[PDB]
RNA sequence: AGGGUGUGGCUCGAAAGAAGUGAACCCUUCCGAAGGAAAGGGGCGCAAGCCCUUAGUACGAGGAAGGGCGAUCGGGGUCACG
RNA sequence: AGGCAGCUCGCGGGGUAGAGUGACAGAUCGGGGGCUCCAGGCGCCUGGGGCUUCCGGUCUAACUCCGAACCCACGAGCGCCGAAGAAGGGGGGAGUGGGUCACUCGGCGUAAGGUUGGGUGGCAAAAGGGGAACAACCCAGACCUGGGUUAAGGCCCCAAAGUCCCGGCUAAGUGCCAACGAAAAGGCGUCUCCAGCCUUAGACAGCGGGAAGGUGGGCCCAGCAGCAGCCAUCCUCUAAGGAGUGCGUAACAGCUCACCCGCCGAGGCUGGAGGCCCUAAAGAUUGGUCGGGGCUCAAGCCGGGCGCCGAGACCCAGGAGG
RNA sequence: UUUGCUACAUCGAUGUCGGCUCUUCCCACCCUGGAGGUGCAGCUGCCUCCAAGGGUAGGGCUGCCCGCCCGUUAAAGGGGAG
């Protein structure tokens, strides 16, 4: 039996958050600080908010902000030997190291 | 365990003389004398003592200390027929038909049993005595193991009333044994 | 002679019991080298025991006049 | 069916009723025997010793046999009690198609062959679990010893005692 | 822990696990019967604990690097223009250890830096010397600290 | 006979047939032996019990006696050159 | 069963291949790869053996010189046995 | 002029193994306390019904308050390849889309030289040595000739080398089998090891006696005169005895059981586990085995050990080709 | 021994049920031999074990196999060998 290429399948706990931080979005902190080019983030998917979610398939990786448009920015990550870009709302970004 | 270093002796009777060779053992008694080999006892020392008889051998198995006293058992018991007689005793009793025996030679034979025409017949080892008196069958001789042997071979030849009959009581039978002379 | 103390681990599914039926045995022998060997000799061979699980705790030597076993004592 | 059909694990466990209808309903429905509560001196158990699964069908029967040991020995509610730990969480399915269909020519072989609910088990997991345990006194071992032996005896597995 | 470490390969190139027919390879164990030099570290750990059950490694001592050393030939040198030519002297250093190293002018002196692969001898008497099995733990395939030493003494 | 106080000769090891004697026994197959004066010298040490052969001469000795005590027990019998006897 | 293979036996060998300007065959001397002894000596181990020495020595795959002998070898066919 | 099939460090991701269920979702066993209703019996008690609380246990592929090993991202470092033989870009030409098996972690199904997945390895297209022969099992990648050393395995003969050593065990030819070939139970048959209980203040066993009496108490019972159906129980007593065990008997009677004494001077006895072995264990395909021969203080097994033979793998020498 | 699945072999053929004749095998023994127990007075019983040397029919209905039955016999054993 084939799965369904739903774009959030198999996710039963990819997307569960530990209970101890539900509710509306905490972590202002992270978001009040911008990104330049050259910067290095981290990419990690909010189940809560609904607004540019990436897709599963690039969670908790290793991103370059290459530069922004609009309130979003826009990511390379390296996933196979290919390059690609990810353009997304900051609120999945965390800063590396 | 394992038995380290275990000895006995025999203390020999007077009025006897014991003789011993390539462990072959033969022993004279009043009563007679008969010759018995022992050449099977691997793992065993026979030191033929002047007085006695001493037995010694060094970390025995439990096999080996079983055969050991077994050994013990037989020499005493060659002993013991050398100057006391063995007497086996076979009891006979029939319920319907009078039963009478009758030596041969080497052989006994049996007749008159419960309504068969037939003989019956077992094999006496040799140099050993059987006799009957009545009602009772004396069987003399020094060997115990020869009687025994007798004794048993008439017990079997006696035994075939056992075939889809209830047991009869019926035939020859072991009485008792050993009167002291 | 120097007669030897033995008592030491030896396993298939957890056999330790440091006391006397199910465990650790008596050694007669010179030195350590040579009585070393013996307890591999035997719980090696006489009970499917594998050097692996063999665990000598404690090696030692007796006096001569006080050991509780008879058997081990008249064999000189 | 024969023991030996389901004795060693084929695939997961299978528990969500919800999830699997129409389980047949265990043989075993009483679980605890004798005066619970009441003063007991001796605490021996039992023990596995290799791993499987164990059909409820089986310790019903064993359930019944040390109840009567134990029931002619004493009584029912003398100082003895008798309590299995195990449940049968566990169910099996056995592809029953080969039966009714396997001589009409309908879709036989292994055609849609998952297996179909006809029995539960007493999973087991651990090495050494307990089974079942009896509390009696001191003056009753005798007769404890041999009576989960004799349970043991219909247990498709190797089982072992002890004393406490 | 000591910097001076070495390692001899005993088991061939068939049959040899992707994981690991490389790091051979990017350890320059091409085949069995070679070896070289590294400075230990906990970085050089990681692929000997991976290639552990194809090899034996362990510390040197003075004894095996001077025999270890001594064997390098016609085409077995240093990375001299490749070449691999017969060290035979301080002749192939005294013209050739101007170019990486400092001041090593001497044959002695090989304590510090670097080498290439080496070809080697089997193991006299049989490397089941005492073994049978090539693959016990402990005795057999990895690390056998000091012991090593005699080990390629008898190479 | 194998009892203490019997002289011997060793069968295989690097003796292969010199002069011994027991002093003691140790194991069901392990005993103590020695060489006083043994043209190389026979080390006082364990002996497998097959590695022996019993001869015929015997010496008169006290249960773990000393090389010396051998040494010296020797002349009583006149073993002290009376080993190659046999 | 078959063929290739080693040792042979018996056979054909005019030319076409070697070869009397030396084949084939014997010695003697020399060099020597890796590799690699033994007797004896001493010591150790219950033993089975090892350790240093004798020694990388004798030995050795390969290659060089001399001599003595004196004409077939190489080659083809079959067969015996491995 | 960097590149990255590995590793280390740093820095992130994870809900699987496991574990827990009073942390949700369910599953599921019992007891205790309290409240409530009903039935029965004499306001009380018993049983049953519902509710609550407390205490205890049993499971979860579609439960997860937690949660590894582990795998992965990126940076730096190590390491390796690189201008003799070169990251990227372009271009010509293909075959390949039925795999299989071994190992390992799954699912389906009991199963399967079944099928269907993840990873690795051959094989396919891989000779050479062993496993008896052999696609796949192990060793190990064949330019050639020659020499030597070695691997997996083996070393009584076939057939190269050990009738090699120590210690111990097996009596069935059990066995002499990695890939392959017997379950539960029974065995004190044997060989070693843990407990517990009596033992020179005389142990077990063995051999004779006292081994008993009001009383054979007895209840109903002709009689049960322990032992017909329920059961108590005192001194005459002491180096010894029960108001008493099994045979028994219509009822007895009687023989014994329980206890001491007389000899007795070494251990004895009961649960425990293991190794080997016996039963369990029965098929012919036609005919008897571990390959056979044949092997039994082994030519088997276990603990170990010691020494050798063994290929084209490796070393060397000579020639050849890219 | 059938019967369920497996598709590894056979599709440029391994010619398919039964029966007839004929040979052989196996033992989980039907009888015959040996031994025993029995709720075995004896016969008849019932059951266990060893034992494959030999034997183990003749008919009716049914094409069979199976099955039902007739009258004797020691019984009228069951399976294999494409």
């Amino acid at each position: 039996v084939a799965r369904s290429k739903g774009y959030r399948s198999k996710t039963r706990k990819l997307l569960e958050k530990k209970v101890r931080e539900k509710g509306a979005i905490p972590k202002l902190s992270l978001l009040m600080h911008d990104y330049s080019q050259g910067e290095y983030v981290v990419v990690k998917i909010n189940p809560s908010i609904h607004k540019g979610m990436p897709h599963r398939r690039y969670h908790g990786k290793v991103g370059l902000v290459v530069g922004k448009r609009g309130k979003a920015y826009e990511v390379k990550v390296n996933i196979g030997d290919k390059e690609r870009v990810l353009i997304v709302r900051p609120e999945h970004l965390i800063p590396f190291n | 365990l394992k038995a380290a270093y275990i000895r006995e002796e025999i203390q020999i009777p007077d009025k006897v003389k014991v003789s011993l060779e390539n462990n072959v053992l033969k022993v004279k008694g009043p009563k007679g004398e008969v010759i018995k080999d022992f050449s099977y006892a691997k793992g065993i020392r026979i030191q033929l003592n002047e007085g006695k008889i001493i037995l010694e051998t060094t970390f025995a198995d439990r096999r080996k200390k079983a055969l050991l006293y077994s050994i013990i058992a037989h020499i005493k018991n060659m002993i013991t027929g050398t100057i006391n007689g063995y007497r086996y005793y076979l009891k006979v009793i029939s319920t319907h038909f009078p039963i009478s025996v009758k030596v041969s030679g080497d052989e006994v034979q049996v007749s008159n049993l419960i309504g068969e025409k037939n003989i019956r017949r077992a094999k006496i080892l040799p140099g050993v005595k059987v006799t009957v008196k009545g009602e009772d069958i004396v069987v003399e001789g020094s060997d115990i193991y020869n009687v025994a042997q007798t004794a048993a071979n008439i017990e079997s030849s006696t035994k075939i009333v056992g075939y889809d009959r209830r047991i009869f009581s019926d035939g020859i039978y072991i009485y008792k044994k050993e009167v002291i002379g | 002679v120097k007669i030897f103390m033995v008592r030491g681990t030896a396993i298939f599914s957890a056999s330790r019991f440091p006391t006397s039926q199910k465990f650790t045995k008596y050694v007669r022998a010179l030195n350590e080298k040579q009585a070393i060997e013996y307890i591999y000799s035997q719980l090696g061979g006489k009970n499917k025991i594998k050097r692996y699980n063999i665990h000598i705790q404690e090696i030692k030597e007796v006096k001569e006049d006080e050991i509780t076993d008879k058997t081990i004592r008249d064999l000189a | 069916r024969p023991g030996r059909c389901y004795r060693k694990f084929s695939g997961p466990a299978y528990t969500r009723r919800e999830y699997i209808p129409g389980i047949p309903m265990p043989k075993i429905t009483k679980f605890v025997m004798g005066n619970v509560n009441g003063d007991y001196d001796y605490e021996l158990r039992l023990i596995t010793t290799e791993k499987g699964q164990i059909r409820h069908n089986a310790l019903e029967a064993a359930r019944v046999i040390a109840l009567k040991y134990l029931s002619k020995k004493l009584a029912s509610e003398q100082n003895f009690a008798l309590v299995v730990t195990k449940y049968p969480h566990h169910v099996i399915r056995e592809n029953k198609m080969m039966a009714f269909a396997g001589a009409d020519r309908l879709q036989d072989g292994m055609r849609l062959s998952f297996g179909k609910p006809i029995g539960t088990a007493a999973r087991l997991e651990k090495l050494g679990e307990l089974v079942m345990y009896v509390r009696v006194k001191k003056e009753h071992l005798e007769a404890a010893k041999e009576a989960l032996k004799i349970a043991s005896s219909k247990l498709p597995i190797r089982t072992k005692i002890e004393i406490s | 822990m000591n910097e001076l470490i070495g390692v001899i390969r005993i088991r061939g190139w068939a049959a040899t696990p992707w994981y690991i027919q490389d790091t051979l390879s990017m350890l320059r164990l091409k085949n069995a019967f070679n070896a070289m030099i590294y400075p230990k570290d906990s970085s050089i750990q990681g692929m000997l604990n991976l290639v552990s059950s194809y090899v034996t490694w362990g510390e040197l001592n003075d004894e095996g690097l001077r025999l270890l050393v001594s064997k390098l030939e016609i085409s077995r040198g240093k990375k001299v223009n490749e070449e691999y030519v017969k060290d035979k002297l301080n002749v192939d250093f005294q013209s050739f250890v101007e170019s990486i190293k400092d001041g090593k002018l001497r044959l002695n002196k090989l304590d510090e830096i670097f080498s290439l692969p080496i070809r080697l001898h089997p193991p006299k008497g049989g490397f089941k010397g005492k073994v049978s099995r090539p693959f016990r733990a402990g005795g057999e395939f990895g690390y056998r600290g000091d012991k090593i030493n005699e080990l390629i003494r008898r190479m | 006979a194998i009892e203490i106080g019997r002289i011997c000769v060793k069968t295989r090891g690097r003796e292969a047939g010199k002069k011994c004697v027991i002093v003691d026994i140790i194991d069901s197959n392990f005993v103590l032996v020695t060489g006083p004066k043994e043209i190389n010298g026979v080390k006082r040490r364990r002996v497998n019990i097959l590695h022996i052969e019993p001869t015929d001469k015997k010496v008169e000795i006290n249960k773990g006696a000393t090389d010396q005590e051998v040494k010296q027990a020797i002349e009583q019998s006149g073993l002290t050159d009376f080993i190659k006897e046999a």
